[PDB]
Order: structure tokens, then sequence, then C-alpha cells
RNA sequence: AUGUCUAGAGUCUGAUAGAGGAAGUUAGAAUUUCUGGUGUAAGGGUGGAAUCUGUUGAUAUCAGAAAGAAUACCGGAGGCGAAGGCGAACUUCUGGGUCAAGACUGACGCUGAGUCACGAAAGCGUAGGGAGCAAACAGGAUUAGAUACCCUGGUAGUCUACGCUGUAAACGAUGCACACUUGGUGUUAACUAAAAGUUAGUACCGAAGCUAACGUGUUAAGUGUGCCGCCUGGGGAGUAUG
């Protein structure tokens, strides 16, 4: 099967389906896509997402958000790290992505959390990927 | 437009002379595009033509 | 492709292929 | 592994050596074993290409049972018989079921 | 069968192939009431002349008493009991033992194996190492040891590998084809074996050295051009002649091609079309 | 071929119930009965070739499982190879 | 083996016409042309290939004309 | 490191399509040769000729016999296989795929350096076979010349069994696998009585996107990654040497 991301997976279809301009996007569901997902409605890239059921097997069902005139709020979202290419990084070389417009996803030894979060609590660890 | 599909018996040698009338004036199959048969009953029926021709119930040309 | 190219390609093959006629036979 | 086989048999033309034939035919099916031995007759027919010299032959259908492993040598022996013009062996129909 | 091969440890072992015997009943000797001691023959005749030349001192070697007619034992089974090496022939023979308590020896076919029954007659089945007239036998099988003359036995072929083909038959008459090729007719009352004979990898062997070669019983050939004039037309090599000569044999006859049959023979009828070059 | 009976006779014999065809060692058992009759086939069809790719896969399969079920349960995995004669 | 029967009142000209018609329809000529001489199954495969191209731009150059018009 | 789950992947059950492979049998058309009739001066061939064949009876036509190779029609914007490839008919042996609530195992998977297996045609070794076709080669023509294109002949080879060689424009010039991303028109198989739709393939056109352009476009060359192979100006050169 060799999946190799059950975060680019979700990242690949949300990326895909904003694009096309879908209204919502349904995703394979675990902790950490869950947390990603999170970080995402906080953020108010996604307007919101919703547990379900399909023959026994859980998903998520995420609502995508776009402007009035169809421009989605995702402009672009991409991973960092990744299984033949490990990326770690103190919190102090954690970088600011676009000057702060967009956010760092990483994950730290407090879970899932955005970039600023970390600067301000002081941990760093593996970069997930990059919103904006 | 397919006359076994229609019939709903299905291509043998041993009905023969219902098998004579896909066969030309002298022996050639006919194409699909003209009998105007399915596919897999024009498979079967050129396999039943070829059996009956080789025990003589059909011609290869005709004499 | 211009097919220049695979005509060089092609007399150099035959050229190599001559001395190695040319040079069987011989011990 | 015991299959369900159909042949059909050609013979020549005078009615005599007809039913020798096919007397010969089923005993040596008997012997070799098929089991529910039914048989068909489809007629006399002129056939419509000369076989060994003949030009009207007699057809029988026969649908037995019998195990693969002899089929090999039935067939060694079915080309002794001196009226059997020609034949063919089948496995079973592929019926709409 | 099989061929056997040698590893080089001797510049002689380098291209020396014998046969396998695995398809032999072995361990044999053969039966005391069937064979008896000879001498080796070399060619010489009862006036003492050497009529056949280059033939000479191989290995000492018995009889073994054939039985190519088995006309007079008719509708008799018998059994299989060995499978024994004959050196008088390339060839293989079985021992059949009969049900009324002879036994006798027979050219051994290819495939049949110890404990077979095997029957000889009009009315035997028509299976490998039976013997049936010609009569019987279908168009289309392959038989061997085929009977010239009723009451004479199998004059036709007999060696290792060989088989004959059965063509038409007419009148009289079958149509055989042989194994040089030709077509010949038989007539329809000999008998003949089903089935072809065993052994066919006899001729594959590469014999390796002269001293096999001597062991076979063949003394050596000595070329013409070696000769001087008085011993061979081809003689008077001062520095490796040709001959300067048509080639002949060494009395004279032509051999590049001279056809050396009879040309009014009695059997002409009953050839159809000769071999093939 | 392996026809039916020896098929549920082996599921029998292998797995805990008459119901668990996909267990480990009924699968191994299987596969072993395949490999025996095709070697056994190929044997005289030497010239058989998409046959030998067959049995090529088969037996890919079959190492595959092996290691998975060596890695796993360890003893029931000895145990197995012992009973079927795969030797190691 | 194409036959045309020629009745007693029927006339020449037809019956040749019946017999041309019927050679066509069997296709004996074009056959005997293919295997006057032999063609590599790549050179066949080829031009069936270029035919069935050249099949499709004619249908759509003549749907093209058509709406164009 | 030790467990748990089933949605991935497998086993079992049922259904089903197919030139998938190997072995053993059989068939007819056509061609060539040979034999026997009828019959006479041409046949054959080209842009045009000639070589050649034929008065020792040609070609043409009728009958019979023999051998070899290949399987018209079906037959295609098909089908199957990893690829090469696989099409007269039958049996035996045997590989793979697809669908489903239809239960079982519970991540058992993806890719894969060496290695191993297979691998069109040509070629090689041993032993057969040899109709037709046909390198080399011969003759006749074209030409200044024709070691060619054309014509008449013709040996290997083409075929079979076994053992080697492991190369192709071996191509979709596009490695494999998975998760996604508007449609139009046909077609194959299955589920459904059939339409009608779905699923798994297989073709054409085409939106967005991509592309240096040509083009590609749910069978991506689109958006992502896993692993392997490979490229770093041309000639020298896939040469020299090992
Ligand atoms: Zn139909």
């Amino acid at each position: 099967m060799a999946i190799t991301y059950s975060i680019g997976d979700m990242l690949t279809k949300l990326r895909n389906a904003s694009r096309v301009g879908h209204g919502s996007v349904d995703l394979k569901m675990s902790n950490m896509n869950k947390s990603i997902l999170n970080i995402l409605k906080e953020e108010g890239y996604i307007k919101d997402f919703n547990f379900l059921e399909k023959k026994g097997i859980a998903f998520i069902r995420v609502l995508l958000k776009y402007d009035n005139k169809r421009n989605p709020v995702i402009n672009k979202i991409d991973a960092i790290s990744t299984p033949g290419r490990k990326i770690y990084s103190s919190y102090r070389n954690m970088p600011r992505i676009k000057n702060g417009y967009g956010i760092l996803i990483i994950s730290s030894s407090q879970g899932v959390i955005t970039g600023k979060e970390a600067k301000d609590k002081k941990i760093g660890g593996e970069l997930i990927c990059s919103v904006w | 437009s397919c006359k076994f599909c229609d019939s709903g018996k299905h291509p043998d040698y041993k009905d023969f002379d219902f098998l004579k009338k896909f066969i030309t004036e002298q022996g050639k199959i006919l194409p699909k595009r003209i009998t105007g048969t399915s596919a897999k009953h024009q498979r079967r029926l050129a396999l039943e033509i070829k059996r009956a021709r080789y025990m003589a119930l059909l011609p290869f040309v005709k004499k | 492709p211009c097919g220049r190219k695979r005509k060089l390609k092609k007399i150099s093959t035959h050229k190599r292929k001559k001395k190695r006629r040319k040079n069987r036979h011989k011990k | 592994m015991i299959k369900r086989y159909e042949a059909c048999f050609l013979f020549k033309s005078e009615e005599i050596e007809y039913k020798g034939s096919l007397e010969e035919v089923k005993k040596s099916l008997e012997f070799f074993g098929a089991t529910d031995v039914v048989s068909n007759f489809i007629g006399e027919r002129a056939l419509e290409y000369p076989i060994k010299k003949q030009a009207r032959g007699r057809y029988e259908i026969i649908e037995f049972s019998m195990e693969g492993n002899n089929l090999k040598e039935f067939e060694s022996r079915l080309k002794l018989i001196r009226n059997l013009l020609r034949y063919m062996i089948l496995v079973k129909i592929v019926r709409k079921i | 069968m099989g061929i056997k091969t040698y590893k080089p440890k001797t510049s002689s072992l380098r291209y020396k192939t014998t046969l396998s015997f695995d398809d032999l009943s072995k361990g044999n000797d053969p039966l005391k009431s069937l064979t008896k001691g000879k001498k080796f023959k070399s060619g010489r005749d009862s006036s003492g002349r050497i009529s056949i030349r280059r033939r000479g001192g191989g290995h000492k070697r018995k009889y073994r008493l054939i039985d190519f007619n088995r006309r007079d034992k008719f509708s008799i089974p018998a059994r299989v009991a060995s499978i024994e090496y004959d050196p008088n022939r390339s060839a293989n023979i079985a021992l059949l033992v009969y049900k009324d308590g002879e036994k006798r020896y027979i050219i051994s076919p290819k495939g049949i194996k110890v404990g077979d029954v095997l029957e000889s007659g009009p009315n035997a089945p028509i299976k490998i190492g039976n013997a049936l007239p010609l009569e019987n036998i279908p168009i289309g099988r392959t038989v061997h040891n085929i009977e010239l003359n009723v009451g004479k036995g199998g004059q036709l072929i007999r060696s290792a590998g060989g088989y004959a083909m059965i063509l038409a038959s007419d009148g009289n008459y079958v149509t055989v084809k042989l194994s040089s090729g030709e077509m010949r007719l038989i007539f329809k009352k000999c008998i003949a074996t089903i089935g072809e004979i065993g052994n066919e990898d006899y001729a594959n062997i590469s014999i390796g050295k002269a001293g096999k070669s001597r062991w076979l019983g063949r003394r050596p050939k000595v070329r013409g051009v070696a000769m001087n004039p008085v011993d061979h037309p081809h003689g008077g090599g001062e520095g490796k002649t040709s001959g300067g000569r048509h080639p002949v044999s060494p009395w004279g006859q032509p051999t590049k091609g001279y056809k050396t049959r009879k040309k009014k023979r009695y059997s002409d009828k009953f050839i159809i079309k000769r071999r093939n070059k | 071929m392996i026809d039916k009976k020896q098929k549920q006779k082996i599921v029998s014999e292998f797995g805990k119930n008459e119901s668990d065809t996909g267990s480990v060692g009924v699968q191994i058992a299987l596969i072993t009965g395949r490999i025996k009759y095709l070697t056994e086939h190929l044997k005289i069809n030497k010239k058989d070739h998409s046959s030998k790719r067959g049995l090529l896969k088969l037996v890919g399969q079959r190492r595959s499982l092996l290691r998975y079920y060596q890695k796993k349960d360890l003893e029931a995995y000895r145990m197995l190879i012992s009973k079927l004669g795969l030797r190691k | 083996m194409v036959t045309v029967t020629v009745d007693k009142n029927e006339n020449l000209e037809k019956a040749l016409k019946r017999f041309k018609r019927m050679i066509e329809k069997e296709a004996i000529i074009r056959e005997w042309k293919r295997r006057e001489y032999y063609e590599k199954p790549s050179t066949i495969r080829v031009k069936k290939e270029k035919a069935f191209k050249r099949k499709q731009a004619k249908k759509v150059r003549k749907l093209k004309q058509k709406t164009n018009r």
C-alpha cells in the first residue's frame, strides 16, 4: 500500500479540492489529521470539520472556506518533513512562513502546535507543513 | 439486433441449419457489422462454425 | 528529430562492424 | 476427476456397418469406465466435402461421463475402428445456467 | 537412454562418450541354454583368403540365439523376463518366457518393460512388441523386423533405433517406407513387430580413441594414396599426389557416384521409389 | 489441481476450526501443496515458462508469509516448519 | 466457387452483371491482389494504422465542413 | 519492546471472460514434384526486353499419389499475458486476472543494489526435415560503370527435438506503487430480464492545470510522496586497455 503519508495524503486531497473549488472534502481520520485540521480551524483557513461514518469506517468531512469571489483561503499548502527527508528545528531556528502571513505547523513534545505557539512556549520539533 | 440474444438460444454446431444463415453462400463467415450480432455471440458462433466445418456439417468452400 | 544524429550513429556502427569483420579470422 | 463429456461421431452409409461400429464404440466407452452413456441419432446426411472417399454418412451424438486420465487412452483406441470416419470430443457446453 | 561423458584426465578421454545402461535389467549373464561360444571372424573365408579387409581381433564374445521368426508361436502369450546387452548387434535383446515353458530372445523394442505380456498372431492386439502379419497392422503405424518371405523370419530393418512406416496397402502388397528411405512393396502375409527398436543413442557415441576401435574388431584402414601403383590404382605418391586419376576402388571400380546395383534385378518390380542422397 | 476436499481438509487440520481459512498456517500449507504439484508438473513440461513464473510467485509469497510468521509467533513458526518439512 | 447459372431466356449481359456483383461481394479479386506477394506483419499493421488515421481525419474534416456551412 | 482494530493486502466460497502456457492427436484449401489421359507452339516476364521453360510434348485441362510449411472468412478505434508474445479444431496438464457483504487472518505492505528466471528476429552446436520463400552466388537486362534497385534460377537459413547466444525504433522513445483532481463519444467483461447505471479495463476528442513548443490532459507529461535505474557540451568513443 505504501501510503507513506497520513499527512501528505490529507494535504494533497485538501489542496486539490481547494483549488478546483469544491465545498467540502472528505478525508481519512487520525489523531494527527484531527490536530492539523483543528489548527487550520483556529487559524481561519477552514470553516469547520465533522466526524462521520461510512461502512463502519470513520471519516472527517471538512468545509472549505473561500472569499466571496471564490478565491480560496488556502493559497499554497505544502509539506516540509518527509519520510525520506526528516526536518527538525530548534525553537530559535524556526522559519517564519512568509513573514508571518502564513503559518508553520510542527509536531513537538507538547503536541502538534503552530509556529507562533512553539516560539511562545519555547519548544521545537519536527516541521510538518507550511500553509499560506 | 443480435438474433441469438433475441431467440435466447446459443450457438451450437448441432443446430447447423440455423448456423447456415450466418454463412455466406460459399462458407465465409459474415462480419459483425453486417449480421448485427453481439460480440460474445459472434466469438462463440465462429467457434461453432469451425467445429461444424471440422465435422463436414458446414462447407469450407462449396463445390 | 532531425535524423542527422541517427545517421551519424549509423555510419559509426557500420565502420566499427567493418573493422571487426576485417579482424575476424585473423590470429 | 469425473468429467461430463459430449462427443460427435460420423459413420459410413449403410445401416449394418453403422450399427456394428456404434456397438464397438459403446463397448469401448464401457471398457474405459464411462458412466451415464446416452445417445441421440442425428440422421443420415450428405457430406458437403468428401471424407475418406465417402459422400454420405450418418451422425451420432453421445453424451457420457468419464474421468480425465483415460481420454488419452480412449482416443488412442478409437483410431482402430475401421468405420469411424471422423469425430470430436468436447467438454460440456457454456450453458446459460 | 543416455550419454555419459568423461573428464579429460588423459589426452584420449577428451572426446570419449559411452552409453548409459540405465534402461537395462543389469547384472545379467545370458541364458546358458541359448548362448554358445564362437570365434572372432576377421573376414577370412573358407578358402582362407581375406575377402573383406580391415576386420580383426576384437573382444571375445558369445552368440545369443535370437528369434526373428515368431510364427510357430502364434496365439501363445509370453512374459518379458529381462532386457539384456547383446554384443553381436546394436540393439538390446529381450528374454521372453512363454506360457508353455519355452524361453526365447527377441529384439527389444522401444518402451517395453519387464513383466509385460507379448502376443503374436493375427488375433494379437495392436501393442508394442506384438508380431502380426502386415494384413492386420493398420495403415499409419510404425513397425520393425519385417519378414521378406513367409517362413524366413525378419530380414528387413533390425538395427538400433530404426522403424518403418506403413503407407498403403493394395492387392497382395503393402507399401512400406524403409529406414534408408525407399518405398518398397511387401507381401501382405509376412509378419512384422510393432513399434520402433529401442537404444536409439547407440550412434550418438564418440568412440574416443584408436584402442576402442580395435576392441570393436576393426583393423586400421590404409588409404590408397599411401600405396604404390602395384598395390592400388591410386598409388604413386611421390610427394602427396591425389591419385592422378578419377577415384576408384582398389580393384579399379569407380567409387564417386557409380551405381553398382544390377540393372535387371529380379526384385525391380517391388521397388517404388529409391532412396535419396 | 488441489481439489476442494483436500483444500478443506488442510484447513481443518491446520486452522483452529473449520472456518479458519485465513490463518497463516493454512496459508502456508495450501501454498506448499500448490508448490509440490507444480514442481511435479514442471518436471515433466520443462519448456513451460508461464507455469514456472506462477511457481516462483508462489514461492515468494510463501517466503513473505514465513518471515511474518517467524517474526510474530516464533515457536509456532518452528513447529510449522518442522511439521511441513520446509528446511531452515 | 462463385457460380451464376444462366437461364434459358436470361440475357448474357445481366448474367455477367450478377457474376461481377457476387464476385465483388465475395471479394475474390481483392484477396488475390492481396496474396500476389508477401508483406511483413509489421507493414500490414502500419498500413492499417495509417488507413484508420486517414479515415478519422477525413470524418472530422467532413463534420467540420458540415458545421461550417 | 509487548498488544488491540480492519479500511490495505491475502486465504476460503460463488460467479465469469480470455489467440495465457506446455504436451499429445486431427483437419481442409492452396502450391510444388511424380505418374497416367486430352491437346499444340508457345509459355513466362517487364516501363520496355532478355535470360529461363517448351516439339525428349511445355503452358492449359482431368484423375491419382506423396511431402513440407502456414492457418483466408471470423478478425476490429478486440481479448489475454510482466514483457517478448499469443488466431484452423479437440483433449489432457497448468499460470494469472475481474466482480461480491461473504466469511476468515489481522499490516502479513511498497520498491528493490547484487543474484536468479524469462526474453522477437538473426546466429551457433548435435540430429532430422526441406514444399514454398530466400542472404551468399550464377545468368539476363538498365547504365559510362551496376559487386544494386528489375527478371530467371539458386545454397545456408526459414521448420522439429535438445543444448547455447541474451541483442532490437525490446517504444507509449513516458520505471513501479498508492492517495486525489470537470466532461463528451464509442467499445470489452461482469452485475441487473433487458434498458439504465455502476465496477474493472480499452480507444478518440477535450475544460482547468502543466509544457520551450509540439502536445499532454482520470490509461497526466496535473497536484503529493516511497524506492530503484539513469544524465552533466560535441567529436574522439561505446573506441583503446583490463
Ligand atoms: Zn445473441
